RNA sequence: AGUAAGGUCAGCUAAAUAAGCUAUCGGGCCCAUACCCCGAAAAUGUUGGUUAUACCCUUCCCGUACUACCA
RNA sequence: CUCGCACACGCUUACAUCAGUAACUAAUAAUAUACUGAUAAUUAACAACCAAUAAACCAAAACAACACUAAAACGUUUAUUAAUUACAUUGUUAACCCAACACAGGAGUGCACCAAGGAAAGAUUAAAAGAAGUAAAAGGAACUCGGCAAACACAAACCCCGCCUGUUUACCAAAAACAUCACCUCUAGCAUUACUAGUAUUAGAGGCAAUGCCUGCCCAGUGACACCAGUUUAACGGCCGCGGUAUUCUGACCGUGCAAAGGUAGCAUAAUCACUUGUUCUCCAAAUAAGGACUUGUAUGAAUGGCCACACGAGGGUUUUACUGUCUCUUACUUCCAAUCAGUGAAAUUAACCUUCCCGUGAAGAGGCGGGAAUAAAAAAAUAAGACGAGAAGACCCUAUGGAGCUUUAAUUAACUAUUCCAAAAGUUAAACAACUCAACCACAAAGGGAUAAAACAUAACUUAACAUGGACUAGCAAUUUCGGUUGGGGUGACC
RNA sequence: ACCAAAGCUAGCUCAACAUACUAAACAAAUACAAAAAUACACCAAAAUAAAAUAAAACAUUCACCUAACAUUAAAGUAUAGGAGAUAGAAAUUUUUAUCCUGACGCUAUAGAGAUAGUACCGUAAGGGAAAGAUGAAAGAAUAAAAUAAAAGUAAAAAAAAGCAAAGAUUACCCCUUCUACCUUUUGCAUAAUGGUUUAACCAGAAAAAAUCUAACAAAGAGAACUUUAGCUAGAUACCCCGAAACCAGACGAGCUACCCAUGAGCAGUUUAAAAGAACCAACUCAUCUAUGUGGCAAAAUAGUGAGAAGACUUGUAGGUAGAGGUGAAAA
């Protein structure tokens, strides 16, 4: 029997929304991804990925917002921060040292010389300095942030040529993107998420991971330390 | 749908094999209806269109057994009714163009009673026949009044 | 028990065109020895059959090797 | 003597009043919650049924003051609408349900452990054997595979394998197996149903098992990647002979050969082929046990992990102390069985039996044949030598041109997923380059003699997102079918 | 003398003719969890049948096996086949209407499963029975007639000795002589197999060549063919029960494995602790031994044990279905 996905909400709201676990079962009802299920109940926060979003289209100019509080989000491995400006509030991903009572500037005006890089400001890649650490990379203009959102992951801008910016992803793979895409300066919060130690098998079950199967599989040819050259740069710029 | 032999050798394995036609997306223009239809057509259909020297000719010349499509039969029925009715709605502003279009297909003209049943299936025809024959029952008051009037006139003419 | 399988200079290897290295013997170089240079000698485990022999087969002998399981 | 009242779920009149039971139901009788006939009954306040849209709202339940990590069920108010009209419909019994039974089994929540609910013995006798309970002289493991069981005991220490809590073969194995924190390898740059409303500190496909000290050498082969050379073993896997040499022994060393490298550290007669009860010491009066050493283990060995340790264990082995009928060696007394009497009354089994012993014979172990012995007929209670006892058309073994599961280097080879090429389809562009003057004209710039062609291709060349057809290539997954015979039983060797 | 015995109807089978083919009943309620009068919708779908088998194996192949429009012949011919098993046409021919339809078919272990798809066994798809006897009148039950004949018992327990009987005998035994019966084997009283006994039911089937009898005969046969004594017709023939399996389509996650929803439990004691800590109940698993072994129980009872604030137990309800689901791999 076909099931219904819980992602039915249409209007954005800062308050936590109800969430139903899947357990690896697809809409049909069969297991597709193993080792998922039986976790602690969680609520989902509506995260606004697009940093640049004016309240009204009457004034498309840059706007500045204020940070209210930094909370812990069970879904993602990072920490989200509540940000309010004008007549609306938004949940956005907090950088390394974002705290309460702080002001964050969002802008898109690509200036010729430069703009000073602050720890929370979001600016287009065309105005940022060459040596800037960035996160929440927008792959295409207006598409929204998709890359570099995990805890402690930060990409570094490399160069800007013929009106096009090239960045380095955390996987040490170069990515080419138009300079007008919005990006956030800094490193994602909760830096020591990698150094966290799980004390017992039960803590894995609390997170929601079921134990692996006990079948003993002999290793094939895929195993072994593989040394492979770095793949070529991935470019999203459509050359006419 | 059928089977085949691997390597085309009789003494080889017998294998189920399905051959599918290659389908293409094209939009076609019909002069009778002056409308463009985006129809999934095959390369054989386009060759038959060129062979008949016209899209309207292809529909109006190929019989039902050659077409094998309910859309084609409805398309023929729509154009066949257009010719028989001689609708002035084809081009309200160009009466000269109207005469030219129907002049070329003058050999396919069929009477009205024949042009509205060419594209109907068995189920569609029965519904159409019932709709034409759908008559409310005549009240017995009307039947009895006519019976009484006949007797009264019969008695009147008997004196 | 059965099966497998090998013997070659003093020693170890490669070829059956019985060679190469080392050891052994003689000489040179040095104060002497060794290194080094020069020269010489040296063998196909055993019996029989393989045109005739050898690499082959057979007999004798030494030694090597695997397996010996279900109740 | 103590699982009692009520709700939910389930069952469906089996409940109540009166009457009858010769017989049917209760495994018996009385008798009637349980069998038969007639009549009657559960009354809603509790429970079911019991509005929609838009907007504001980041702030946990644990006496919640305030905090922790695993980040948490539990809504109010404002606005716009909502038939407005006593009495609607439905569940209300029970000793009950699921297990073939009126079955010692299975069964959720609230409140009590009682004020409520129930009867272990039908009547006798007091044999054996069997089950359950209590007590014991002297001895205290002398029993035995084992201290299993039992006990006035309820302690101490060593070793092996796993770190630990946890998990598994419902119905013969609860373990040393699996999982697990840790470490490591591998594959992926990303959007509307899984992974994920996530984005490499992320998520999958696996290995090995915390910690601590370590994880040596080897890309020849195979596999994978690169898809070319090549690169990879914390990928599958591998990690050596012969001869001589210090008085003797041993062999630092040397000669020679083959390899991709020749087993390094550690530990060790181990859960580790055989030799094996290796040898020695400690423990015991006595040691095929246990611990500690010696150690080529020519078949130990390093993430198919080696080694050491704390804690832990209904795992396996050993020792001391304390206890005891385990035992030397059994005994006494109770209850359920038992035997007699009264009621109801089953099962496997059964060719016909009037159903003895011995020796011999015999399809090779005779109640039945042969030669001899014994021999009034029946009943009740006991012990298990035989009836090749009863039970299951032997699980072992072989045969069957009888099946099936698993694996692959067996034979044949699709679909599907993924990779690559060609064709189809769609689109783009098109008319083309290596002199040099030797003479010599020309104010230049160039020129003339001594070459300045033809041709591009009869179309050509290239691109093509998403879908998608035909024909091939590679890989994954997977499909079909079989696995000869003779054999002093089969396999093995051999043979045809 | 009990238990029993006997009966002939209920209806059924195979055809023929034949209208032309989802009956009977539909007042109300019937696809909400069917039989519940009454609210803003979604609605719907197709992809060659495969294999058991035959070829004494099995891979190409294997009649009928969904859809033929028949009969007499051409003919089991041409052809198609690991050219093996077996498969097999057509051209061309033949066919006079209606009535004469009933039974060398069964009679309650037969005939349909049927008194009935009802009881009953299964969650479900599905499986699926046994069962009737008086007479003209029982408004002739102090009622009547009929066999008193299966195994099993009673009337009537037994008296040395033997495959239970035979030879006999004045006399039942006593005497003498005899190793049950089928199946299977070189050979069985064998301690090799099967049977308690009774009634009912249960297993040889085909006509090419041939032999026997007859008609007519160089010709026979009521067309189509065979013929150097042949042709036509008759008669004479070849079993039953049983696998593990294989393929296709349905129905099953109310037990169990795992997961998604929504709920509900963990008292006391020890510690700054709600720490996959510790002692011990409820609760959940099932270590060891003894009873039990057609048992209370198709896995339990008694004693003793491990966990008992978690990777924990548990109620309701939903999801994944056999080439699969699920799995802290025990196939
Ligand atoms: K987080
Ligand atoms: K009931
Ligand atoms: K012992
Ligand atoms: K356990
Ligand atoms: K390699
Ligand atoms: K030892
Ligand atoms: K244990
Ligand atoms: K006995
Ligand atoms: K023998
Ligand atoms: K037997
Ligand atoms: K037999
Ligand atoms: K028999
Ligand atoms: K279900
Ligand atoms: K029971
Ligand atoms: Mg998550
Ligand atoms: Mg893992
Ligand atoms: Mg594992
Ligand atoms: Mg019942
Ligand atoms: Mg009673
Ligand atoms: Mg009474
Ligand atoms: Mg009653
Ligand atoms: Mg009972
Ligand atoms: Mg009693
Ligand atoms: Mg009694
Ligand atoms: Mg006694
Ligand atoms: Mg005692
Ligand atoms: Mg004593
Ligand atoms: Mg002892
Ligand atoms: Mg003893
Ligand atoms: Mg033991
Ligand atoms: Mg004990
Ligand atoms: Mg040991
Ligand atoms: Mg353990
Ligand atoms: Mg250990
Ligand atoms: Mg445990
Ligand atoms: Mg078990
Ligand atoms: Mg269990
Ligand atoms: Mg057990
Ligand atoms: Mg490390
Ligand atoms: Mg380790
Ligand atoms: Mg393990
Ligand atoms: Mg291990
Ligand atoms: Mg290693
Ligand atoms: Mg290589
Ligand atoms: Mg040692
Ligand atoms: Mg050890
Ligand atoms: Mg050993
Ligand atoms: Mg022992
Ligand atoms: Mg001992
Ligand atoms: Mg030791
Ligand atoms: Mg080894
Ligand atoms: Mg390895
Ligand atoms: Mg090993
Ligand atoms: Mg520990
Ligand atoms: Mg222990
Ligand atoms: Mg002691
Ligand atoms: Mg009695
Ligand atoms: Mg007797
Ligand atoms: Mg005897
Ligand atoms: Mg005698
Ligand atoms: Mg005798
Ligand atoms: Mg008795
Ligand atoms: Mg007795
Ligand atoms: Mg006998
Ligand atoms: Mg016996
Ligand atoms: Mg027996
Ligand atoms: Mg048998
Ligand atoms: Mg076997
Ligand atoms: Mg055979
Ligand atoms: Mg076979
Ligand atoms: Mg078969
Ligand atoms: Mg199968
Ligand atoms: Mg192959
Ligand atoms: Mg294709
Ligand atoms: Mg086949
Ligand atoms: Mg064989
Ligand atoms: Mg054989
Ligand atoms: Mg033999
Ligand atoms: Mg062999
Ligand atoms: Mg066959
Ligand atoms: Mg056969
Ligand atoms: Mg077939
Ligand atoms: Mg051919
Ligand atoms: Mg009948
Ligand atoms: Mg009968
Ligand atoms: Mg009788
Ligand atoms: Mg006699
Ligand atoms: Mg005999
Ligand atoms: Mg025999
Ligand atoms: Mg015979
Ligand atoms: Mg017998
Ligand atoms: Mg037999
Ligand atoms: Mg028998
Ligand atoms: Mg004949
Ligand atoms: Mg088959
Ligand atoms: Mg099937
Ligand atoms: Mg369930
Ligand atoms: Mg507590
Ligand atoms: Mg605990
Ligand atoms: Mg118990
Ligand atoms: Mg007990
Ligand atoms: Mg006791
Ligand atoms: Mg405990
Ligand atoms: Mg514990
Ligand atoms: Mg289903
Ligand atoms: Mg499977
Ligand atoms: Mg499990
Ligand atoms: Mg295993
Ligand atoms: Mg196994």
């Amino acid at each position: 029997a076909t099931s219904v996905s819980w992602k039915s909400r249409t209007k954005y709201t800062v308050m936590p929304v109800k969430m139903r676990k899947s357990g690896g079962r697809n809409h049909t009802g069969q297991i597709q991804v193993h080792g998922i299920g039986g976790g602690h109940k969680q609520r989902y926060r509506m995260i606004d990925f697009l940093r640049f979003r004016p309240e009204h289209e009457s004034k498309p100019g840059p706007f500045e917002e204020k940070v209210i509080a930094v909370r812990y989000d069970p879904c993602r491995s990072a920490d989200i921060a509540l940000v309010a400006g004008g007549n609306r509030k938004r949940w956005i991903i907090a950088t390394e040292n974002m705290k309460a009572g702080d002001t964050v500037l969002n802008s898109d005006h690509i200036g010729r010389m430069a703009v000073a890089a602050r720890e929370g400001d979001a600016h287009p890649l065309g105005a940022l300095p060459v040596g800037t650490l960035i996160n929440n990379v927008e792959s295409e203009p207006g598409r929204g942030a998709q890359y570099i959102r995990a805890a402690g992951t930060c990409g570094v801008l490399l160069r800007k040529v013929n009106g096009t910016a090239i960045i380095q992803l955390p996987s040490k793979r170069q990515m080419q993107v138009l300079e007008t895409c919005i990006a956030t300066v800094g490193r994602v919060s909760n830096v020591d998420h990698n150094k966290r130690v799980i004390g017992k098998a039960g803590r894995n079950r609390w997170l929601g991971k079921r134990p692996n199967s006990g079948l003993w599989q002999r290793k094939g040819g895929w195993a072994g330390r593989k040394i492979r050259p770095l793949p070529p740069m991935k470019s999203y710029v459509k050359l006419p | 749908l059928g089977h085949r032999y691997v390597n085309n050798d009789k003494l080889s394995k017998r294998v189920r094999k399905v051959w599918k036609p290659q389908l293409f997306q094209r939009e076609l223009y019909s002069e009778i209806l002056d409308k463009r239809f985006t129809v999934t057509v095959t390369m054989r259909t386009l060759d038959l269109i060129d062979q008949a020297c016209g899209f309207d000719f292809y529909i109006l010349k190929t019989p039902k057994e050659d077409l094998c499509s309910k859309f084609g039969m409805d398309l023929k029925r729509g154009m066949l009714l257009r010719l028989a009715r001689q609708d002035p709605q084809l081009h309200p502003d160009d009466p000269a163009r109207r005469a030219a279009i129907y002049d070329r297909y003058k050999a396919f003209v069929i009477p009205e009673a024949e042009a509205e049943w060419v594209g109907l299936t068995l189920d569609e025809a029965v519904e159409k026949q019932r709709l034409l024959e759908e008559k409310d029952p005549i009240p017995l008051f009307k039947i009895f009044v006519e019976e009484l009037l006949g007797q009264l006139q019969q008695q009147a003419l008997s004196e």
